[PDB]
């Protein structure tokens, strides 16, 4: 899980 | 017989263009990481809006420069034939704003090219804006005549206003893996809207973030509608  | 005017017409030849911009390496100087997992989202998306009968368009790794004169150059083009129009963004981003790969762009500037009076073939026709990127740094740690230029648009956030929003390196972003979900099993029974908020309910429900980063672990997210439409839009006709 990775944010933008 | 009596005519009901409730929903867009969408029985025109072609039911439009599906324009994907997906946006994964990035200029270094730009100091944005390499958005592993949306080559998952973009061949997601192909395939659902393929099945929904829409002329997709995938492009790949555009500047702020090529985003804004692709805009420009589709607006320009005859959607006289065509019943709505779809663009998805995929992209790093801050509130109002989608990343090119050399920097930002302003999302008003984007939507700007398609208003009432700016793209007459449009006028009256119903315009999907799917943007999965970031709207901030906040993360959610959970609980448990005439007619308007701004009419007929409709923007599907992954996030909410000045939230983080999440993608997974190997399955792709959490909205766009839903949205795909539930247009692929409800866009021959609900009306968009209906199918939107199933993807609220999945995102929502189905999803929480694991980090080794005690701030970015357990985390949740909801999608969030935004709706200038006028009238229902079903994807299927007769």
């Amino acid at each position: 899980d990775e944010v933008d | 017989g009596i005519s009901l005017d409730n929903s867009y017409k969408m029985d025109y030849p072609e039911m439009g263009l599906c324009i994907i911009i997906n946006n994964k390496n990035f200029h270094k100087s730009t100091g944005m990481t390499s958005r592993s997992g949306t080559d998952v989202d973009a061949a997601n998306l192909r395939e659902t809006f393929r099945n929904l009968k829409y002329e997709v368009r995938n492009k790949n790794d555009l500047t702020r420069e090529e985003i804004v004169e692709l805009m420009r150059d589709v607006s320009k083009e005859d959607h006289s034939k065509r019943s709505s129009f779809v663009c998805v963004l995929l992209s790093h981003g801050e509130e109002g704003i989608i990343f090119g790969t050399n920097g930002p762009v302003d999302l008003k500037k984007i939507t700007n090219f398609f208003r009432g009076d700016r793209c007459r073939s449009l006028t009256g026709k119903p315009k999907l804006f799917i943007i999965q990127a970031c709207r901030g740094t906040e993360l959610d740690c959970g609980i448990e005549h005439k007619i308007p230029v701004e009419a007929d648009f409709l923007y599907a956030y992954s996030t909410a206003p000045g939230y983080y929003s999440w993608r997974n390196s190997k399955d792709g972003s959490w909205f766009i893996q839903s949205l795909c979900a539930m247009l692929k099993q409800y866009a021959d029974k609900l009306e968009f809207m209906h199918i939107l908020t199933r993807v609220n309910r999945a995102v929502a429900t189905e999803f929480e973030s694991f980090s080794f980063d005690a701030t970015f672990h357990a985390k949740k997210q909801i999608p969030c509608i935004v709706s200038m439409l006028t009238k229902e839009l079903y994807f299927y006709h007769h």
